[PDB]
RNA sequence: GUCUAACGUCUAUGCGAGUGUUUGGGUGUAAAACCCGUACGCGUAAUGAAAGUGAACGAAGGUGGGGGCCCAUUAGGGUGCACCAUCGACCGAUCCUGAUGUGUUCGGAUGGAUUUGAGUAAGAGCAUAGCUGUUGGGACCCGAAAGAUGGUGAACUAUGCCUG
RNA sequence: GGCGAAAGACUAAUCGAACCAUCUAGUAGCUGGUUCCUGCCGAAGUUUCCCUCAGGAUAGCAGAAGCUCGUAUCAGUUUUAU
RNA sequence: UUGCUUAAUUGAACGUGGACAAUUGAAUGAAGAGCUUUUAGUGGGCCAUUUUUGGUAAGCAGAACUGGCGAUGCGGGAUGA
RNA sequence: CCUAAGGGGGACUCAUGGAGAACAGAAAUCUCCAGUAGAACAAAAGGGUAAAAGUCCCCUUGAUUUUGAUUUUCAGUGUGAAUACAAACCAUGAAAGUGUGGCCUAUCGAUCCUUUAGUCCCUCGGAAUUUGAGGCUAGAGGUGCCAGAAAAGUUACCACAGGGAUAACUGGCUUGUGGCAGUCAAGCGUUCAUAGCGACAUUGCUUUUUGAUUCUUCGAUGUCGGCUCUUCCUAUCAUACCGAAGCAGAAUUCGGUAAGCGUUGGAUUGUUCACCCACUAAUAGGGAACGUGAGCUGGGUUUAGACCGUCGUGAGACAGGUUAGUUU
RNA sequence: GGUUGCGGCCAUAUCUAGCAGAAAGCACCGUUCCCCGUUCGAUCAACCGUAGUUAAGCUGCUAAGAGCAAUACCGAGUAGUGUAGUGGGAGACCAUACGCGAAACUAUUGUGCUGCAAUCU
């Protein structure tokens, strides 16, 4: 007989972390979402209502309503050849504020600084992000690092 | 009998022939599902706000 | 397989100009199995770009048989010339992509003097693929 | 035997229709020997003309109500109200209707 | 052997030609085949094209879409340009004098322009008195309303048109339909 | 399962409007008619020669049936049903179970 | 892999809020061609089980895009059909409210509702034809074991009888 | 139906239901076959339902017709952040 | 702007007006992007590497990802899906 | 399965251990301390839960009403189940709040028909009244093969369409099983591991067993055995030459090279196999489509006739016994 | 800085054993008519701030403390793993190449930080 319920193979997904059981810390409930905002799904399996099913867990999405002790996430799920707009109705308890805004609209405040600062200088900067690079010419100094000679070491056993 | 039960092979190459495309997105989605005291209250709110737009409009004609 | 289309690499022998970044690096080692690269020589670029060398222009593979094609196709970018084109390329300059990518893919021949014994095994390891770095130059001597 | 988005049919061909097959290759041929018997009926009661009068009545039902058309004959009190018997009345080109 | 990104061989999807073989109709395409080449005017290249389309393609456009669109602000003179057929509208109260080129008029139409002191002429003579489509104004018949496309994309909680010969309360209205009577989609 | 002979839920008359309430009663299937057009059809499908005409059950699997409460409002009379679970025993107005009680 | 009846998509054509001459009538150089019209079919209104009711707040709506056209002078602005996303308005059903009134049980104004329709929101259809697809037909061609109706056999043979 | 000292035997080389003609081109998810050339594109044996398991429907994969547009903003890939 | 929300002149959503101009905010590529209708065949599969289950095992039976054969000739493995 | 084991509130803290108290003891009841849950939460298991979700107490019926949206299975159809709101009416608590059944993940059911409830509304079509009937909305009566026919057997008298998508021979992979052989050497062998053996282990080989599988053949490869005849293998029974011995001789046993050469006559049995009698140098074991049926024979098996026993109500069944049964 | 009330993160804050703690606060503490609750004014309820005490709670310090947290020329570029070859090996398995890279272990360091309001030697 094959089993595959509602929360069928969540044995370790929906654990609680390793000695974080027990009551919500209230900034859990004190977190203020608006339609629009990128959230994170991770399943409390302290609290029962609204509880994301297993495919969200780990997913990231929008905030399209907000209810009494709940938000609603559009989600894009890969259903064949193509995606579906899922909305999942959750508990506050089960979502936080995605880390990802607060990086980028970071960039964007000190790119807008920094340009206004050389508009000011009457000059030129330059705002697109580079990948890293292979790094410059060098040299090494040898006062106290004359190199050490190795060699491949003998084969022993040490039991 | 007895046949082959079930298998993914090739469905993934059946998928990405000519899908596992992205949806298009716009700049107004659909309000369905949003709460219904909200989005009665939406409707007198933006009925309003064309009333004032359309007269400071026509005041500039 | 991706990559190597990303790459504009869809067919055997076919050659492209790579400015190493850390995200064109990450590429190049996914197709590190089937390819092999190096570091150009300035005459090696040079020798490609004279014998070989082919713009996209209007997706045609037209040969660069005069300066005014470059010219026409690059002048926005400050190229006028077959050499401002292989400078462009040498010594990376700040048009690079632009530059490359209107290079139509490098069409080389088999080697004159063949491959190691056996291709698809690293340079290292005495195959083919892989980074072989200076040894490219001997490599696009024969090939090209 | 059902496939794709179309429409439900009813084709009623389970009986054995090729038998009673009705096709109107005749329609031309009949077409002209109505004709000439029309013309030979009016050649043989020339001058009286080959239609009989006929009344003229509202049609029946809520639908053709607007509607006149010609009747069957004149009633008893019509043919009564110009003076003509319906046995003399048949006898010169007059339909009667009894019934109306 | 080429590792190929795209589809080999693949025709543009586009009429070059009308499907018609209609010899005035071609003629058009001839003098609009040489326009398009030639005077880097888009309104000619949309023209050309324009007479490749299709029947369902090129809806009929009332006289009374073409008053409203008349009615646009800066808009009484212009030319409106219909690349097929211009239909009457007998729930006009009133229609302008306007200048109109269409490929036809109907009888109503026709009657109805002229009648207002407008003028209803062919794309050719357009293409003397304005052959780069100076302030002109083309105007395209309604596509969606056709009645083929009510059952188009058909299925559950979908709300279009099921494909049926008969209408009426035997005919596909229970199971699937209502509620009271298994479900409803 | 033990219900209560009398239940407070909501009353849908038109009078009432709000909870009151409402007398428990098991509901019982009513005598079939010999009139319904379906029985009338059904005898004159059956007359004649042919046998048996529609279909008889055998197949039974269920070992319950779902027991239905009759809830009367006592201030207008509006009956209402409810439906509950397959239940094996059933009681209305049995003696409330007292917990801490020695066997 | 056919023909036919009825259909889906696409395309060409005629006319177009209409359309279809051919049931029939006229006519004829006679199954042709040419001509005629009342009706009728489909379309032009939907929705409800039904009684029934029945489509403009507005320039027949607003917002973000939108080809083309207009004014410009890189840019920008105006106008923006078709179409896309979205929010509204109108008609029918459902539920709530229930004005003046009244065959005092009828009437239903007004204002609402995460409800609902194959609807309106300046018509798009009708008709002919073609390929392809659908259903019924023998149905791409050939093929059962069987079932039914009506008839012909005891020159073989089984059994009775008659005469040898 | 007959007939059977009984074998399901015999009933015109036909018998666990004769022969003849018709219904009848009986039906068949099963066999077999299915007729000229070249050009372009080009699969599936997987999902769900089915007295479903040699079959259908359904979605997918494929072709064809195009239509609206013309670099708009996409990707079986990388980087960075999370 | 609102008939929702706040003790509120607090907020919510949608807006008017103003400021930030091509390094408009990573790489690489892009025979361009988006959209629609309709229909065929198919619905027995099998193999190789790796992960892997039952089994002593099997040229056995069953799953995961990819690539193949099927549907594919060509050079090599003598011969061989 | 549950009127609470549902809902709300409140109070308390569980399993267990230590130290103590008449009868009283390992277990009765009482006390303190410790006690992260080591318990309890209907039922499988997992997750979850400590001023609680557990234990106890108080009050209750939200296990109520109208319909929409969403999640899982998904075709993004249905069913089941669940989630978050909208509009009511309520319960509880000082209140904030919570409550749309069971802490969460399973606990269930279409069309047609009937029955009940609701609206007391629409229709019975020439017009009315009242019965009756028919409509609209929600439940119930059920399909467990659970997307849901109304259904007992036999055929050894048999038929048809097919299938090597699938069994009964050979053949192919495997080699558990069967058979044969090694290595280590604790023991046996009067002493003495290895003359001859050899446990516990462990590595193999073979395809003369039986399994396992289902690749070939179902538009057919004649299925047992015997007779006849040829050939091949060696894991050698005899014969030749030899090595070893717990080889004095005789005999016997172990081994090497060795398949050149032979390996029988009979009673019973269809037999293969078996078992006896007897000869013999010896009466070894096997393969060749389990060699060999257009070579035979046809005793067995396996059509139809028939008998018995057991089984079956019966038609009939038996892989049980018996007899007769076309070998092109 | 201490202290109280309400807190955020929820052991660097916990546990065990000692010792210390000015001022104020908190606390133990006294009483039972009244509201209230118990077998028991022990808990809960109410009253007094009067009669007493820092003994306890609480706070801080001590401990090669247990536990917890952080760091690393600690272990270890080890185990494992993505990719490759007509590499090795009868096989079991192993080496190499381009990449990613633990856990335990060991050593060292640390033992709450803080928001709003009020108050104090
Ligand atoms: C004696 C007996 O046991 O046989 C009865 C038969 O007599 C009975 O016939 C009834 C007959 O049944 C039918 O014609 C079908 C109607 C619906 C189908 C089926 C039978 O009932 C179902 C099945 C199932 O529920 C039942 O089963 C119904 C039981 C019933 C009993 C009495 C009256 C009505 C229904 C679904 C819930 C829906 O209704 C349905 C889809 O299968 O209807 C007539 C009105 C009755 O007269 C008639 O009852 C009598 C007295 O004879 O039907 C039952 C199914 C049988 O079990
Ligand atoms: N009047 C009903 C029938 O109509 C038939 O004719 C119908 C068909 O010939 C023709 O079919 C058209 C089709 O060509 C066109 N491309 C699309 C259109 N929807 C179809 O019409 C269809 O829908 C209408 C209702 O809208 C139905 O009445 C009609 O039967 C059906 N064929 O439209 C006609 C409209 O009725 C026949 N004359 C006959 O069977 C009968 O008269
Ligand atoms: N530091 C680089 C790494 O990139 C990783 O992932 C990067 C890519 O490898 C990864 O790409 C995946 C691709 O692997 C997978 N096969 C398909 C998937 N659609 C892609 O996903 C990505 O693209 C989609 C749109 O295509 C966007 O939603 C989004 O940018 C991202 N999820 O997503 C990222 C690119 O945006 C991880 N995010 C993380 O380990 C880390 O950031
Ligand atoms: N444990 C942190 C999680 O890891 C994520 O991503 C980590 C891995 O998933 C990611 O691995 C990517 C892989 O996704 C991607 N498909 C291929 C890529 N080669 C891998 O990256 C790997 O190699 C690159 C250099 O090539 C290194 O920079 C990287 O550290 C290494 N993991 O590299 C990241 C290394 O930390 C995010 N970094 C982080 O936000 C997330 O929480
Ligand atoms: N209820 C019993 C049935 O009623 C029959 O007669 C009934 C019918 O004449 C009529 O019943 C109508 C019916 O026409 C119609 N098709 C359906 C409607 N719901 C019925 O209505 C009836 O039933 C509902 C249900 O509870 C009651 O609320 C209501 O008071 C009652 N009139 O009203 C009568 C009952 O008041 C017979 N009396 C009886 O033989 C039959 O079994
Ligand atoms: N030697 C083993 C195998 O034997 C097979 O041949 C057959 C025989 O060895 C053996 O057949 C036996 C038979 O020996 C015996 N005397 C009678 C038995 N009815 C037969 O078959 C029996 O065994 C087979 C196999 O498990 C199964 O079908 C079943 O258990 C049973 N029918 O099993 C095989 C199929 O029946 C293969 N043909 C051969 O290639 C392979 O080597
Ligand atoms: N041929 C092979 C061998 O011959 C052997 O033969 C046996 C005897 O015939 C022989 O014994 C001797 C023989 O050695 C010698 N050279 C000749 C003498 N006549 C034999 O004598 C034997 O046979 C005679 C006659 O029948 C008897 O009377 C006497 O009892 C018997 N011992 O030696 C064996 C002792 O029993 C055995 N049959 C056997 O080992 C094997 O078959
Ligand atoms: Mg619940
Ligand atoms: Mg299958
Ligand atoms: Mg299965
Ligand atoms: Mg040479
Ligand atoms: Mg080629
Ligand atoms: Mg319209
Ligand atoms: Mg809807
Ligand atoms: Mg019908
Ligand atoms: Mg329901
Ligand atoms: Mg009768
Ligand atoms: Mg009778
Ligand atoms: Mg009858
Ligand atoms: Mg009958
Ligand atoms: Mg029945
Ligand atoms: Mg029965
Ligand atoms: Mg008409
Ligand atoms: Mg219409
Ligand atoms: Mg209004
Ligand atoms: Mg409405
Ligand atoms: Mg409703
Ligand atoms: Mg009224
Ligand atoms: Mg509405
Ligand atoms: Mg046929
Ligand atoms: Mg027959
Ligand atoms: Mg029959
Ligand atoms: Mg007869
Ligand atoms: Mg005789
Ligand atoms: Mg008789
Ligand atoms: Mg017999
Ligand atoms: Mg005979
Ligand atoms: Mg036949
Ligand atoms: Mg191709
Ligand atoms: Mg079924
Ligand atoms: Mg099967
Ligand atoms: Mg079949
Ligand atoms: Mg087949
Ligand atoms: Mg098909
Ligand atoms: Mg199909
Ligand atoms: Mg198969
Ligand atoms: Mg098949
Ligand atoms: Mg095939
Ligand atoms: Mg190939
Ligand atoms: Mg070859
Ligand atoms: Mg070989
Ligand atoms: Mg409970
Ligand atoms: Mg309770
Ligand atoms: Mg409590
Ligand atoms: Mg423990
Ligand atoms: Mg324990
Ligand atoms: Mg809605
Ligand atoms: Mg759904
Ligand atoms: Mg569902
Ligand atoms: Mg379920
Ligand atoms: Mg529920
Ligand atoms: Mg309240
Ligand atoms: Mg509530
Ligand atoms: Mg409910
Ligand atoms: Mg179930
Ligand atoms: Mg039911
Ligand atoms: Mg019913
Ligand atoms: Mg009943
Ligand atoms: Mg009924
Ligand atoms: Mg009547
Ligand atoms: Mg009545
Ligand atoms: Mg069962
Ligand atoms: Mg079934
Ligand atoms: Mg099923
Ligand atoms: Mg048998
Ligand atoms: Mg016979
Ligand atoms: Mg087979
Ligand atoms: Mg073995
Ligand atoms: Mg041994
Ligand atoms: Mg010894
Ligand atoms: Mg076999
Ligand atoms: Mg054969
Ligand atoms: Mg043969
Ligand atoms: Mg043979
Ligand atoms: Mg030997
Ligand atoms: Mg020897
Ligand atoms: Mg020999
Ligand atoms: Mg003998
Ligand atoms: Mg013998
Ligand atoms: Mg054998
Ligand atoms: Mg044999
Ligand atoms: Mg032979
Ligand atoms: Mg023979
Ligand atoms: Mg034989
Ligand atoms: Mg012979
Ligand atoms: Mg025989
Ligand atoms: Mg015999
Ligand atoms: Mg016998
Ligand atoms: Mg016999
Ligand atoms: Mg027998
Ligand atoms: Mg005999
Ligand atoms: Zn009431």
């Amino acid at each position: 007989g094959k089993s595959r319920g509602y929360r069928s193979g969540t044995r370790y997904a929906f654990q609680r972390d390793f000695k974080k059981h027990g009551a919500i810390p209230l900034s859990t409930y004190l977190k203020v979402y608006k339609v629009g905002d990128i959230v994170d799904i991770k399943a409390n399996g302290s609290i029962q209502k609204g509880m994301p099913h297993k495919y969200y867990h780990g997913k990231t999405g929008i905030v399209y309503n907000v209810t009494k002790s709940s938000v609603g996430v559009i989600i894009n799920k890969v259903v064949g050849n193509r995606y579906i707009e899922k909305r999942v109705n959750l508990r506050v308890e089960h979502v936080k504020h995605s880390a990802c805004r607060q990086e980028f609209l970071n960039r964007v405040k000190s790119n807008a600084a920094k340009k206004r600062e050389a508009k000011a200088n009457g000059e030129t900067v330059y705002l697109k992000r580079q990948a890293a690079k292979p790094r410059g010419s060098r040299i090494i100094s040898t006062e106290g690092n004359i190199p050490q000679t190795l060699a491949p070491v003998a084969y022993e056993t040490f039991i | 009998a007895k046949s082959k039960n079930h298998t993914a092979h090739n469905q993934t190459r059946k998928a990405h022939r000519n899908g596992i495309k992205k949806p298009k997105t716009y700049k107004y989605p659909s309000l369905k599902g949003v709460d219904a005291k909200f989005k009665r209250n939406h409707r007198y709110a933006l009925h309003g706000t064309a009333k004032a737009l359309a007269k400071a409009r026509a005041e500039k004609s | 397989r991706k990559v190597l289309q990303l790459l504009r690499l869809t067919q055997i022998n076919a050659g492209v100009f790579v400015r190493l970044t850390k995200a064109t690096s990450e590429l190049i080692k996914l197709a590190e199995p089937y390819v092999a690269y190096g570091y150009p020589s300035l005459s090696t670029i040079r020798q490609l770009v004279y014998k070989r060398g082919f713009g996209k222009v209007n997706k045609q593979r037209i040969a660069l048989s005069d300066n005014a094609i470059i010219e026409a196709n690059l002048g926005k970018f400050n190229i006028l010339s077959i050499e401002d084109l292989i400078h462009e390329i040498y010594t990376v300059g700040p048009n690079f992509k632009q530059v490359s990518n209107f290079l139509w893919p490098f069409k080389l021949s088999n080697p004159n003097g063949g491959f190691r014994a056996r291709k698809f095994q690293h340079f290292i390891q005495g195959g083919d693929t892989g980074n072989r770095e200076q040894f490219i130059n001997a490599l696009v001597k024969q090939m090209n | 035997a059902i496939s794709k988005n179309l429409p439900l049919l009813n084709n009623h061909f389970r009986k054995h229709w090729q038998e009673r097959v009705r096709v109107h290759f005749d329609q031309a041929g009949k077409k002209a020997s109505r004709r000439q018997s029309r013309l030979r009926k009016a050649a043989k009661i020339a001058p009286r003309p080959i239609d009989a009068l006929r009344p003229v009545v509202r049609a029946p039902t809520v639908k053709y109500n607007r509607k006149v058309r010609a009747g069957r004959g004149f009633t008893l009190a019509e043919l009564k109200a110009v003076g003509i018997a319906p046995k003399y009345a048949r006898t010169i080109g007059i339909s009667v209707d009894h019934r109306r | 052997g080429r590792d190929h990104t795209s589809k080999q061989h693949v025709r543009s999807g586009h009429r070059t030609a009308p499907k018609s073989d209609n010899v005035y109709l071609q003629l058009l395409v001839k003098l609009y085949s040489f326009l398009a080449r030639r005077t880097d005017a888009p309104f000619n290249k949309v023209i050309l094209k324009s007479l490749f389309l299709s029947k369902i393609n090129r809806p009929p456009v009332s006289v009374s879409r073409i008053s409203r669109a008349l009615k646009q602000k800066g808009a009484a003179e212009k030319t409106i340009v219909v690349v097929g057929t211009v239909t009457d509208d007998n729930r006009l109260l009133e229609f302008p004098k306007a200048t109109i080129a269409a490929l036809r008029f109907t009888a109503g139409a026709k009657d109805r322009i002229l009648k207002n002191g407008g003028e209803a002429i062919t794309l050719d003579q357009l293409a003397l008195r304005a052959p780069k489509g100076q302030n002109t104004l083309i105007v395209r018949g309604p596509r969606n309303s056709r009645e083929a496309v009510r059952h188009f994309g058909f299925g559950p909680h979908k709300g279009k048109a099921p494909r049926i010969l008969s209408k009426g309360r035997k005919f596909e209205r229970a199971r699937g339909r209502r509620r009271s009577r298994g479900f409803k989609v | 399962v033990n219900v209560p002979k009398t239940r407070k839920t909501y009353c849908k008359g038109k009078e009432c409007r709000k909870h009151t309430q409402h007398k428990v009663t098991q509901y019982k299937a009513g005598k079939a008619s010999l009139f319904a057009q379906g029985k009338r059809r059904y005898d004159r499908k059956q007359s004649g020669y042919g046998g048996q005409t529609k279909q008889i059950f055998h197949k039974k699997a269920k070992t319950t049936k779902k027991v239905v409460l009759r809830l009367e409002c006592v201030v207008c009379k509006t009956k209402a049903q409810l439906p509950l679970k397959r239940c094996k025993h059933f009681e209305l107005g049995g003696d409330k179970k007292q917990k801490g009680q020695a066997l």
